[PDB]
């Protein structure tokens, strides 16, 4: 019913999300953070057929899911510090946020 | 734990005066089960 | 009671067409809740009204309520055609959680023998989903009391 | 016997009582006090010191109830039968092991009798645990006695389950004639007992508490937390696109008023006008005793520099009131059985223990210091010669609040009487029925109907058709026959499991968006805002019936707001249900036959995954099938057995659902008071009054109730001949005629037993 | 059939992100800039980031009100606390590659009011000079009393800690080629 | 230790609810009796059944006396139990009529009665509240000392 | 009906519940005015009538400015001018405010300004949300009047409200069939042998249709033991 | 009533301006608008 209103929308967020990872082939000083599940029991961002992406980052642990999904109307920039010093860099905007999930 | 006064007996749910005044107990009573019985007359 | 049925059922389905009839008394979403009851107070009194004249003499609940000895022509309609609508407090039986009464039941169904409706008689026996519908007509018969 | 999946799933509820009986609420309560909840009190009163001569100390390591360490056996005990008469307790010495000062050198002491905890029958620290009818007919004690009870000083008592509402979370309330409010009471185990109030006062809210002199409207004490631009309490609040816009707007401009503005000057408002509790030294900064006023509120969750998890638990707890003005159907009520947290013996008798073990090494140190106030006493000076004048403050405090049943606490401070009754042995379901009962708190609404009534929310939970008329008319009510009251695991592993399976952080998504999402509650406290919830919550059972979490959870997710819930805490109710994948369930009939051959029982069931515990609140979700010919391809877990909505007390009742309703709410009053047989021993005991009937007979329509606590193994009452019809005019209300025959042979002639007693006292002279 | 491999080569360098919570990310669906910080100031062992920004002139600014209220012109400070959590990498993308390293920290910037908190310090310096009105010896600590710990010896340890203005630049090429270098 | 026998007074009941005080003790040939000399132990008035709408008893007694002529203890269970057309073929093959309902004589007159009798066992437990620890009776004893009452 | 309508009729209690009172009309018809008798006695909120209020600034102007929708006083028909909404803003006493500084500009719209710390902001906005409040036509002190059908042609007016004194005292009913409930205000209306006979015919009413019977006349000796 | 101060995000307020024109401009920050 209702979860059929999710799987679509599941679709079409690969379909938004591999444009993005294709017009930033042009290493534009261009920025992206992913959240990465901890607590391990490397890999390959991967097309299978018809538009699904999925990641297999331990040497087994395969994890289908991915989502770009969050909504935030705010300014987003990355900078690295170095042992409290003149360390100051701004070095880029953040333009997505996607997350991985494993399947169960 | 509060303690009964002059005035904490007088008042109240038969303390006095309903219980006591209005109301009394009564000598020459008892107060048995009912059970029926048609071979008696009325009254 | 599934004539009764027929007519409730289809009565419902206009919540999408959204149809209000609007009687003096500012309604306001309560048509399709006020005539279900004298809807179900109908088949409720009208099959009560068939068990009698179909019914021969020497019955015995039927020759002490001819009388005005103990019973009544509802109280026999009860143990032998239906035990009706239970009410509770002038309601009928509203919603347990999640728009519905009882995991038994899908979401915001608005049907009888959902809510409050039991149809079947205390000869036959009752179900586990309408057991519970008696048991609270049953303790507000106790509590009232106090 | 070609056995079928359609009318032999009652096979599997002896599987449950076997390896799992009926009172699993009294006996695994306190079994769970007796080894693990004493050395965590120990643990948090160790290390006894003196401030005059600082080279003193004595530590308790472990603590022990039975056995030695130096014999090691089992025990030698006063048996039970043989302690109720002499008017003796039934009970068990605590032992400590200790290390302390005695003076040149350090010593180490094992074994020191420090009390005697009393110790309920049946537990596994008795004697009568596990035993073949062989041993317990040395001991001349009933094989078919429930247990479950103490015996201090000749009477038999028995802690009664309360409940309560739910501590740590909040309720939605409305009124007319005083606006609306918002309890929210909360108790972490440290002297805290807080309730703080969201109030509502000509259209304005506020935020009252019983330590602060007035109250603070909800502007200031979010700026207190760091949310302070003032753009963002709306969009925390209200979310956009509403009227929720418009009634919040009065609170906006109180910033205006008190000309604050800035998250600095926002706490010192607060402790302006705090009651200053009287610290005896008073170092108050007026810039630390704010900052701690927004630790001492809401004692859900604390804080260590950012505040901001704890504002937004505010923001929460204030969207909710503007919703409830917006329309007052929004409301809820604290008689769904979902705010309800059941509470055991053990974890009571808890409450009781710490207070009277703090009670004893703080009048045991102040016997210390008052000989090492000497110049000669401190060299040659032992201190566990001076132990045992202490030791009888824990015995005969424990034994003075079973007996007369009202508990004298000192951390909450709180006098709840009533807690013990005697049980009554006037027949064998009488003594029974009590163990599983409950016993409310009346919270003094005694004009409101509402929760003297019964709840639609409560089919199979606990039992339906017991419950007493008069005074007491719906305030104590019975568990059912399929019931188990969960217990608390713990929440820091499955706050890291929840990030593992897709879930922001509280701490970097942005305020616009969280309401257009729905969102995690951990105890009702928001920490993720997950997205498609459904892909969320159906690979979370998937670790539960696989078995990656615990059992005892609940996943409802409800749909009126925008939030699903988690709830680990304890001490409320579940019953299990079998998991119905599709249109076809997993009942599995080979795995049944399989249970009868004695090696796949109930236990192994849930172990693989076809079987869970669901609570109330699991059953919003969830659509119950009743029978396996009503299977839908929209149909989760079938309903294992059905008659189990009734507990072993109304279950003897045959043909229930013909019968009318109030006519099974007179016989559960009656039924405890029919005479029969009480117990195998009952010629050998000597109680103050027991009824016994000459020749008892089973029933002839039996019940699968009463061969599931073998009570047609010692019946009560016989079946007559009864020939219905009026005769001679002395049946006319309700009354009945027998034949003087048939009471010579013998029909129903009772006998009626009664002790009395003196006691030879000596005297002074 | 296509993959993309990715490798974790990020270390020795623990870097923060902000969140502005001022300023929008697009514009009339126009993508906007970042306003360009004056300097920077960081406070280690509690974490703090007051980033300095200029606020344009006259005719926006209502300098009188400005002036002759407390006297502090053009600098409009936002305190960010750096709040740390596990996972969410920091990716920069290339060519059928996507680099990974990790993120230290995730601070939130919230407008930081500092003009006003000390126009009320002068405030208070002058209300003892208007009304002037008027020896440390050490004790024991007791073990039937407390002291103040957690939540609020926190903020006392949190305000007295070295001040680090940081030199703002913006390079990071260097940062790139060194990371593309290492497998 | 005292042993006691049920007169007028004792309270029994029917493990459904119906309670009832013992009326009347009448002697054995007075009882009525049926074709082979069963008398009854405990006649109940017809005018329960009805405001009390108790078919439980009613089915209680047809699965009891079919369960005394098979030998066999039946079950009634909760929302199931021991069906009704399965056990009237019972009652039918023995011998006697098909909803139990059996005829019988009179004891005071001999003749037959003009309708049927409902008859069969039903499980009467015997409850508390006896009439030889109720029965008071004070005429003139201890009075109160602050009130100087009863 | 049940044990709460003997107690306070027996009590003569102030604050009862549902006082409503009972009023018959003049006509038959309905003719489009036997409800034109409900809008002369009905609570008119102004939140009804109004359709668009908002503040205009110029430079130097602080006005709240109200639009009426004219149709509506043809839609629900009633009878009012313009003039009489500006009487009931100063009549108003919870927004304390001058006499007369009211001024129409056109026909269908209306603006009220404010003047003289910090007056300026706080007493436009805090008037904003008060002004939509206030009633500009009708008795101050019923709830809502509802019309209805008896079991004949005739038809009379049901208003659920206090007041007797100026229901009686408005055109289109006659004073002399009116009856009512709250029987503690009929004694201040209409002396005292008026509310002897409401006791009566109130205790007698709520005996009728619970089926007992009692008696008139052990009504009539309960009447006189109050008054 | 939508009363966005930028940068701050705080509030607006019609102050009394001068010659009494009805400016807005809020506190805690130097802003202003017609
Ligand atoms: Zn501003």
């Amino acid at each position: 019913k209702e979860a059929a209103a999710e799987l679509e929308l599941l679709n079409a967020d690969h379909q938004h999300i591999l444009r993005k990872l294709k017009k930033m082939n042009n290493k534009p000083e261009r920025f992206m953070v992913f959240q990465l599940p901890t607590r391990l029991p490397v890999g390959s961002i991967r097309v299978h057929k018809s538009g699904k992406l999925s990641v297999k980052i331990g040497n087994v642990v395969m994890d289908i899911g991915k989502g770009a999904e969050t909504t935030f109307l705010q300014d987003v920039i990355a900078l690295s510090i170095a042992d409290d010093a003149s360390s100051a860099e701004l070095l880029g905007r953040v333009d997505g946020k996607i997350v991985v999930t494993p399947q169960i | 734990k509060p303690i009964r006064g002059f005035c904490q007996r007088l008042k109240g749910k038969q303390g006095r005066f309903r219980g006591n005044l209005s109301g009394k107990r009564v000598d020459f009573s008892g107060r048995t089960v009912i059970s029926p019985d048609p071979n008696l007359s009325i009254d | 009671v599934e004539i009764a049925y027929h007519k409730c059922d289809e009565l419902i389905t206009l919540f999408n067409k959204g149809e209000l009839e609007t009687q003096p008394g500012c309604n306001e979403e309560q048509t399709l809740e006020a005539k279900i009851g004298g809807l179900l107070s109908k088949v409720r009194e009208e099959v009560g009204d068939v068990c009698i004249n179909e019914l021969d003499n020497w019955n015995a609940p039927l020759i002490m309520a001819t009388c005005g000895s103990k019973g009544s022509t509802l109280n026999v309609s009860q143990m032998v055609a239906v035990v009706g609508q239970q009410i509770i407090s002038g309601n009928r039986v509203p919603d347990g959680f999640q728009d519905r009464s009882l995991p038994h039941f899908p979401k915001n169904s608005k049907t009888p023998q959902s809510k409050g409706f039991v149809r079947n008689s205390f000869f036959s026996g009752l179900s586990p989903p309408e057991f519970l519908f008696h048991a609270i007509s049953g303790r507000e018969g106790l509590v009232d009391t106090a | 016997d070609e056995i079928n999946t359609a009318q032999d799933k009652w096979h599997l509820l002896p599987a449950f009582l076997k390896v799992k009986g009926l009172v699993k609420q009294h006996l695994d309560s306190f079994n769970y006090f007796v080894d693990t909840d004493l050395k965590k009190i120990i643990k948090a009163n160790q290390l006894i010191l003196s401030d005059v001569d600082p080279e003193f100390y004595l530590k308790y390591v472990d603590i022990r109830v039975g056995k030695k360490s130096s014999s090691s056996t089992k025990d030698y005990l006063t048996p039970p039968h043989e302690c109720r008469l002499r008017d003796m307790t039934y009970s068990a010495p605590i032992y400590v092991d200790i290390e302390y000062t005695r003076g040149r050198n350090i010593i180490m002491h094992k074994d020191v009798e420090i009390g005697r905890m009393p110790i309920m029958l049946r537990s596994n620290k008795c004697i009568l645990y596990d035993a073949d009818e062989s041993k317990m007919a040395k001991l001349n004690e009933c094989p078919l006695d429930p247990g479950g009870y103490f015996i201090v000083n000749g009477t038999e008592k028995v802690i009664l389950v309360q409940e309560q509402l739910s501590k740590n979370r909040i309720i939605v309330e409305a009124d007319e004639k005083k606006g609306i409010v918002q309890a929210s009471v909360t108790s972490s185990t440290h002297e805290r007992k807080s309730k703080t109030y969201v109030i509502t006062k000509n259209g304005k809210i506020y935020l009252k508490h019983n330590s602060i002199a007035e109250e603070i409207p909800i502007a200031i004490v979010l700026k207190a937390c760091g949310i302070l631009s003032d753009l963002e309490i709306m969009q925390l609040v209200c979310g956009n696109d509403s009227s929720y816009q418009d009634i919040f707007a009065v609170n906006l401009e109180e910033s205006s008023k008190l000309d604050i503005y800035t998250q600095q000057q926002a706490l010192e408002y607060i402790g302006a006008k705090v009651k200053t509790m009287r610290r005896q030294k008073l170092t108050i900064l007026q810039e630390g005793i704010e900052a701690i006023a927004t630790t001492v509120i809401a004692h859900l969750t604390v804080e260590a520099l950012d505040f901001r998890e704890k504002a937004l638990y505010i923001a929460m707890m204030t969207r909710r009131v503007v919703m409830a003005m917006y329309n007052p159907k929004m409301i809820d009520d604290r008689d769904y059985v979902g705010n309800k947290r059941l509470e055991l013996a053990g974890q009571l008798i808890s409450l009781l223990f710490e207070d009277l073990f703090k009670k004893f090494n703080n009048d045991f140190k102040l016997s210390i210091d008052k000989v090492l106030k000497k110049p000669n006493r401190a060299m040659e000076y032992d201190a566990l010669l001076s132990i045992n004048v202490h030791s009888n403050n824990i015995t005969s405090g424990l034994n003075r609040a079973i007996s007369t049943g009202n508990w004298s606490l000192k951390r909450f401070k709180m006098e709840r009487a009533g807690v013990t009754h005697v049980l009554s042995r006037l027949s064998y379901i009488s003594a029974l029925g009590m163990m599983t009962r409950i016993s409310s708190q009346f919270e003094k609404s005694r004009k409101v109907s509402g929760p003297r009534a019964l709840q639609p929310s409560q089919f199979g939970m606990l039992c339906t058709a017991d419950t007493p008329e008069g005074e007491a008319c719906g305030l104590v009510k019975n568990l059912a026959l399929m019931t188990h009251i969960t217990t608390d695991d713990e929440e820091e592993p499955i706050k890291k499991l929840c990030y593992v399976l897709g879930v922001e952080d509280i701490t970097l998504i942005d305020s616009a968006s969280l309401h257009l999402n729905y969102g995690v509650y951990l105890n009702g406290t928001l920490i993720g805002s997950i997205r498609f919830p459904t892909k969320f919550v159906t690979q979370f059972r998937h670790l539960r019936r696989t078995g990656k979490v615990s059992e005892f959870i609940s996943i409802y997710s409800n749909s009126h707001q925008m939030a699903v819930h988690i709830a680990t805490d304890g001490g409320r109710i579940c019953r299990p249900l079998i998991i119905v994948s599709d249109g076809q369930s997993r009942v599995k009939d080979i795995h049944l036959r399989k249970l009868l051959d004695g090696e796949l029982d109930f236990d192994d069931f849930l172990k693989l995954g076809l079987v869970e515990y669901l609570d109330v609140n699991e059953e919003n979700d969830s659509y119950i099938a009743l029978y396996e010919k009503d299977i839908v391809p929209s149909m989760t877990h079938l309903e294992i057995e059905p008659f189990t909505i009734l507990g072993a007390v109304a279950g003897l009742i045959p043909y229930p659902h013909h019968n009318q309703s109030p006519r099974n709410t007179y016989q559960c009053a009656m039924g405890k008071q029919a005479i029969g047989a009480i117990a195998y021993n009952q010629f050998k005991r000597i109680d103050t009054l027991l009824y016994l009937m000459t020749y008892p007979q089973q029933p002839m329509v039996k019940t699968k109730t009463i061969e599931l606590i073998d009570y047609d193994k010692l019946p009560a009452g016989q079946n007559a001949t009864v020939a219905v019809m009026s005769y001679s005019g002395y049946d006319i209300e309700d009354a009945l005629v027998l034949n003087k025959s048939s009471i010579d042979r013998g029909f129903g002639r009772c006998e009626t037993r009664r002790k009395t007693t003196t006691v030879l006292k000596r005297y002074a002279n | 059939i296509e993959e993309f491999p990715l490798k974790i080569s990020g270390e020795e360098e623990s870097l923060h992100v902000f969140q502005y919570a001022n300023r929008p990310r697009l514009v009339g669906r126009k993508p906007a800039e970042h306003p360009f910080i004056s300097a920077a100031r960081y406070k280690p062992k509690s974490h703090l980031w007051e980033i300095d920004i200029p606020l344009d002139e006259q005719a926006f600014y209502n300098k009188d009100k400005a002036e002759s209220e407390w006297n502090g012109v053009n600098v409009q400070t936002l305190k960010g606390v750096g709040v740390e959590n596990n996972g969410q990498y920091a990716a920069f993308v290339k060519d059928m590659q996507v680099y990974l390293v990790p993120i230290e920290r995730v601070a939130q910037l919230k407008p930081f009011f500092k003009y006003i908190d000390d126009a009320n310090v002068t405030r208070k310096q002058e209300d003892a000079r208007r009304n002037p009105n008027p020896m440390s010896v050490k004790s024991v600590n007791d073990p039937s009393q407390n002291r103040l710990t957690g939540s609020l010896l926190a903020h006392k340890v949190a305000d007295e800690e070295a001040n680090i203005e940081l030199t703002w630049a913006e390079g990071t090429f260097e940062q790139f080629k060194d990371t593309i270098v290492k497998e | 230790r005292q042993n006691r026998r049920p007169e007028l007074g004792d309270k029994f009941s029917s493990r459904h609810g119906q309670k009832g005080v013992c009326g009347i003790i009448v002697k054995q040939e007075d009882m009525p009796f049926n074709d082979q000399g069963i008398v009854p132990d405990i006649i109940m008035n017809p005018h329960g059944f009805p405001s009390r709408m108790t078919v439980g008893k009613m089915i209680e007694l047809i699965s009891g006396k079919a369960g005394v002529l098979n030998g066999t203890l039946e079950y009634g269970t909760c929302f199931g139990g021991s069906k009704l057309e399965d056990m009237s073929k019972i009652l039918v093959d023995q011998g006697f009529n098909y909803s139990g309902k059996d005829m019988l004589y009179s004891g005071i007159t001999g003749e037959c009665l003009q309708a049927y009798i409902f008859f069969g066992p039903i499980y009467y437990q015997k409850l508390k509240h006896m009439v030889l620890d109720k029965m008071h009776a004070r005429a003139r004893g201890p009075r109160a000392v602050l009130t100087r009452q009863p | 009906l049940g044990v709460p309508r003997i107690k306070e009729i027996i009590n003569a209690s102030k604050v009862i519940s549902t006082p409503i009172i009972n009023a018959v009309l003049v006509n038959d018809n309905d003719e489009r005015a036997a409800r034109v008798v409900k809008g002369r006695v009905e609570k008119t909120l102004l939140s009804d009538v109004a359709f668009y209020v908002q503040d205009v600034y110029k430079d130097n102007l602080s006005f709240i400015q109200v639009r009426i929708d004219l149709g509506t006083i043809d839609k629900l028909q009633l009878e009012l001018t313009i003039e009489d909404i500006a009487v009931a803003i100063t009549r108003a006493s919870k927004l304390k405010i001058q006499a007369s500084d009211v001024n129409i500009i056109g026909k269908d719209r209306i603006a009220i300004n404010v003047f003289p710390e910090n007056d300026v902001f706080y007493r436009m906005q805090q008037l904003r949300r008060a002004l939509p409040d206030v009633v500009v036509k009708g008795l101050p002190d019923i709830s809502r009047a509802v019309i209805n059908i008896r079991d004949d042609g005739k038809r009379e007016l049901l208003v659920e409200g206090y007041g007797l004194r100026d229901v009686m005292c408005t055109d289109g009913v006659i004073g002399s069939r009116t009856t009512t409930n709250h029987v503690l205000e009929v004694f201040s209306v209409l002396g005292i042998e008026a509310a002897r006979y409401s006791i009566i015919r109130e205790i007698n009413y709520t005996m009728s249709n619970h089926g007992m019977s009692v008696d008139p006349r052990h009504i009539q000796l309960l009447g006189d033991v109050m008054t | 009533m939508l009363s966005f101060c930028p940068s701050c995000n705080n509030m607006l307020l019609i102050t009394s301006g001068d010659s009494g024109v009805y400016t807005l401009a809020c506190r805690s920050c130097p802003y202003e608008f017609p």
